[PDB]
RNA sequence: GUGCUCGCUUCGGCAGCACAUAUACUAAAAUUGGAACGAUACAGAGAAGAUUAGCAUGGCCCCUGCGCAAGGAUGACACGCAAAUUCGUGAAGCG
RNA sequence: CUCCGAACGGUAAGAGCCUAGCAUGUAGA
């Protein structure tokens, strides 16, 4: 029912970090694969060297969980956002807050910086999202309409520029400038938390308890229903070679190929020493810039780092 | 009457309105108001109620059904058609809606519009039971070509050998043994060596038995078991017993 | 958020996070799993952790 | 954001000049009814005329389709009281502040989801014409209105001077409509007979061009007719109709309008 | 009054057995 | 009103042409109707108040204040809504 | 020796009765 799926070598766990004192809610990578940022519910924000796996820095911004961060590739800025109703921006030469965009009403849940228009787009459990001027603390649009907490946003240059998925189980595509709803999709049954945009196929996938779904831009054409990783899914991350990663809620991490939707690996990770298994979980993922290694921030205060498997061949690992 | 019933009307109107006022929730009070005013046969008032509750919650199928049935009872055919098309436009998966709607098409008698609604419906590829309600409709009139075209699209939208076997049985029942032999041949062609299984080839042996071609029955049975997956134990045994039946009978 | 409402706030955020997560995943108690009762059991589990 | 790129006004509020220069100021003022910021149009209704503006939300202009700068029915030129009372339309636009503003914004959402040419709601559903509305209608352009409000100023004892815009729109206490409604109540109409058994229609002035053929041809629309007796002696035609409801409909219909071959023949009760 | 509700392009439910109905 | 016609053709009149393109809540407003912690006078901390907690939800609102300061002062009968058998009914499907 | 402070964190309690500076500038006949 499909052309024979390609062969991607599996992934093996090799390096494990344990430095936080709470859940690790979000994690991002620096433009040049030298260091990655972590934001936790311990309220810290910790910068780590990507090579030596050593904690380069820690900074005590928030008042509660840091629910999401993002590093600027057009500046030495780093934007944090947390359930303290507030969003902050750090200069990373002087390591300090430089402006704070007030305005939301409840816990921010996630955010993204638009690659070319210098704005932020942040989603919040207050049933909205907003578009922020970078510098001047100006919000141009309250992208509104989701009947509940806008569980995530991703933004991109092309039309449409803003996709937001929610606990209303809907997905919504917005025109940025008029700040208006353009299109809705409502295929899902259970809330939808993870949306990811392909780098070179003008497409995007959304995850929910039921299973992943795939769509074609700019319209919202359903494509290809991906099933198999039946667990509350928390982040989707896609790689250069079409490797697509779904981190589930309960630790079970699943891999597939983007083209055929071929679930070709299940990794089922082991918790730290002191953590009961029931505290297992995955909360965010990110491939490095060079896309060789993979970071995953788990729900037991640890950051696990997987590497492409080098000893893999078609016979070591056949495709079926 | 004149004023003593007007009193009754003001009272109970305000009672219903106050109840749904305090609540804004469950359409129990809504629907009871709908029936209060359909028993008063103030159809426009009860329809306004219906639309207000539609705005309250547009997602109640029994609410839409109350609407449609009231329209059928008070003969407002065009408005019932309006309601019907609105629903099925809004909830393509509530097959209660398509079912009762094409039922309405049959009641009004417009088999043409019945066909059209069934057509818009099959676009959602609803389900085997939907295609089969479609085919029972199409066979309340002869329409044999339409029948087999329904079957042909159906067994491809739900490409199940069992659906194909229902197609084959319909072919036999309507005496198209030519097209039915072609049904089974094309069916094994499509299902291919990869995944095909017992029931199809036992069915082909049995059809050819009824055609009294025992030699071809046996070439079918053995050549198929050799070409495809064979074995496991209960399958081999039942197939061998059906082959014994094909030989003897 | 200010040191007064830190506790009440974080509590609100926690209870609601619980509601979202499970009582959108665990159902198939679809009507309402008596979430309110599952949250009563939450509170009781806490109490008992506090009292060993 | 209430935004009109067109004005909703009859020729009466428009002005006599076929070439009108009109400026628009978006959100220049809130709706006096809706409190909604809408585009106000400023244009000179003439040389030596008042340079007027459009002041209502397109909600308010659309729902009751009153010429926004005339507040007059764009089809009837008539005040809201006369218009609604002639179409028997008791328009219960709520009086409260919350209901007024919210319902005006709601009829505005309904206007934007409607074609914007035909009114959204119940009054736009009673397009059943009124003969008394035709009688009250002024089909001439009241350009002298377009002048500003050097003459003896409006007398305070005449109940028209103090102009009540809000109630005169929302359906209460229109003085000019009250006066014209007294006029259209005292206007000539066919009073029904106390003697119930005669379906006896007299036609006075029927003339030499109308024969019994064309007379019954006009009489056909209202119901069965038993007998016809024309007198060229009195230029009259006495028709006995078969039905009482028929004769009543024929009376109200042909009273003061029926022109058979150009001339109005007096439809009167028989004697 | 917001924009009209888009059709709920949805799946059908598969009802609750006694097994998970008590589970 | 400017300027021109080898304009009628005088310098008086008429025409033709080139332009020069539409002010302005135009009203002397016609009208329309209110409140002070003011004066006096009185009077005198009038206990009745322990009303035995605070923070929320929350859009419950107004005031000072330039305030994403700061600070005032306020609403609790915030409930009964019923997962759930039992039969009956109709609809569909199979024989 | 010539370095100059500002506010808030406050003036009551009421009774009966008295008087006021304002405001707007209204389509249809």
């Amino acid at each position: 029912t499909m052309p024979k799926p390609q062969w991607h070598p599996p992934w093996k766990l090799y390096r494990v970090i344990s430095g936080h004192l709470g859940w690790v809610r979000c994690i991002a990578v620096e433009p040049g694969n030298q260091w990655f940022v972590t934001g936790s519910a311990d309220r810290t924000i910790k910068i780590w060297d990507l090579a030596s796996g050593k904690l380069k820095l820690s900074l005590t911004g928030h008042i509660s969980t840091v629910r999401g961060v993002i590093v600027s590739t057009r500046s030495p800025y780093l934007f944090s956002c947390g359930e303290d109703k507030q969003v902050k921006c750090w200069d990373l030469e002087y390591n300090k807050v430089i402006r704070h965009y007030h305005g939301h009403l409840s816990a921010v849940y996630g955010l993204d910086l638009h690659p070319t228009i210098d704005v932020l787009v942040t989603c919040s459990r207050d049933s909205t999202a907003r578009i922020w001027d970078v510098r001047t603390k100006a919000s141009v649009h309250t992208l509104s309409g989701h009947t509940n907490a806008v569980a995530t946003v991703r933004c991109q240059a092309a039309e449409p520029q803003i996709i937001t998925g929610s606990h209303d189980t809907t997905i919504r595509l917005w025109d940025l400038v008029a700040g208006k709803t353009r299109v809705t999709l409502t295929n899902h049954k259970k809330s939808v938390r993870a949306v990811v945009l392909h780098p070179r196929h003008y497409t995007f996938a959304s995850g929910s308890p039921d299973n992943i779904k795939q769509w074609k831009f700019p319209d919202g054409s359903f494509i290809q229903n991906l099933s198999g990783h039946n667990a509350i899914i928390n982040t989707l991350t896609v790689n250069s070679d079409g490797v697509l990663v779904s981190g589930a809620d309960n630790g079970t991490m699943h891999l597939w190929d983007w083209r055929t939707g071929y679930n070709f690996q299940r990794v089922h990770a082991a918790v730290q020493p002191g953590s009961l298994d029931s505290e297992s979980g995955i909360f965010a993922c990110a491939f490095d810039q060079s896309e060789s290694r993979l970071l995953t921030a788990e729900a037991d205060k640890t950051i696990k780092v997987y590497r492409e498997d080098d000893t893999a061949t078609e016979e070591t690992h056949p495709v079926s | 009457d004149e004023e003593e019933l007007n009193d009754y009307k003001l009272r109970k109107r305000k009672t219903f309105e106050d109840n749904i006022r305090k609540n804004r929730t469950v359409i129990s009070n809504w629907i009871k108001y709908a029936q209060w005013e359909e028993s008063l046969k103030e159809i426009q008032r009860a329809r306004s109620i219906y639309e207000r509750a539609l705005d309250v919650d547009y997602r109640n199928i029994t609410l839409w059904l109350k609407y449609a049935e009231m329209e059928m009872k008070n003969r407002q055919v065009n408005h019932a058609r309006n309601i019907w098309d609105r629903a099925i436009t809004t909830l393509p998966r509530v097959n209660q809606f398509w079912y009762k709607y094409t039922y309405m098409e049959e009641m009004l008698g417009n088999v043409a519009g019945a066909r059209q609604v069934f057509e818009r419906w099959m676009e959602w590829q609803p389900e085997e039971q939907a295609w089969h309600s479609y085919i029972n409709f199409e066979l309340r009139y002869k329409e044999v070509d339409r029948a087999r075209t329904i079957y042909e699209r159906f067994v491809l939208v739900h490409p199940d050998v069992k659906n194909w076997i229902k197609y084959a049985r319909f072919e036999e029942k309507h005496a198209y043994f030519a097209h039915a032999r072609k049904v089974y041949e094309r069916a094994v062609e499509f299902f291919g060596d990869e995944h095909m299984d017992e029931h199809l080839y036992v069915a082909f042996a049995k059809f050819e038995e009824n055609q009294k071609e025992f030699e071809r029955v046996r070439v079918i049975y053995k050549y198929a078991l050799d070409r495809i997956s064979k074995q496991e134990l209960f399958k081999n045994y039942t197939i061998f017993e059906k082959k014994f039946g094909d030989r003897r009978g | 958020v200010t040191k007064q409402r830190v506790e009440s706030h974080f509590d609100l955020e926690l209870r609601a996070a619980v509601m979202h997560d499970i009582l959108d995943m665990m159902p198939e108690g679809i009507k309402q799993n008596k979430a309110r009762t599952i949250l009563q059991h939450l509170s009781e589990a806490w109490r008992c952790w506090k009292a060993n | 954001w209430e935004d009109a790129d067109f004005p909703i006004l009859c020729q009466t509020c428009l002005g006599e000049n076929p070439y009108i220069r009109m400026t628009k100021e978006k959100y220049g003022k809130e709706c006096k009814i809706c409190a909604r910021p809408f585009t106000v149009f400023r244009w000179c209704p003439g040389v030596r005329m008042r340079f007027k503006k459009t002041e209502v939300c397109q909600t308010c202009s659309k729902l009751k389709n009153v010429c926004q700068t005339c507040l007059l029915d764009l089809e009837y030129g008539l005040p809201i009281q006369v218009r609604d009372a002639g179409l028997s339309f008791k328009d219960d636009m709520p009086k409260s502040d919350v209901n007024k503003e919210y319902y005006t914004q709601n009829m505005e959402r309904e206007i934007s989801n409607s074609d914007g040419t035909r009114p959204v709601g119940m009054l736009g559903k009673a397009t059943s014409t009124s003969d008394m509305l035709l009688k009250l209608a002024r089909t001439t352009p009241y350009y002298k209105r377009n002048r500003p409000h050097h003459e003896k100023p409006t007398d305070p004892d005449d109940p028209l001077a103090d102009q009540n815009i809000k109630d005169r729109y929302y359906g209460i206490n229109d003085p000019v409509a009250d006066k014209l409604l007294k006029r259209a109540s005292t206007m000539p109409r066919l009073d029904p007979p106390e003697d119930k058994t005669i379906t006896t229609l007299y036609v006075g002035g029927l003339g030499d061009t109308i024969t019994e053929t064309d007379l019954r041809n006009h009489f056909y629309q209202f119901g069965e007719i038993r007998t016809i007796t024309v007198v060229q002696r009195q230029q009259c035609a006495f028709i006995q109709f078969a039905t009482r409801q028929a004769a009543e409909v024929a009376a109200e219909k042909s009273f003061n309008k029926l022109i058979v071959n150009g001339r109005r023949l007096n439809v009167k009760w028989g004697r | 009054p917001p924009s009209p509700p888009a059709p709920v392009m949805h799946s059908p439910s598969r009802k609750m057995t006694v097994k998970e109905q008590q589970e």
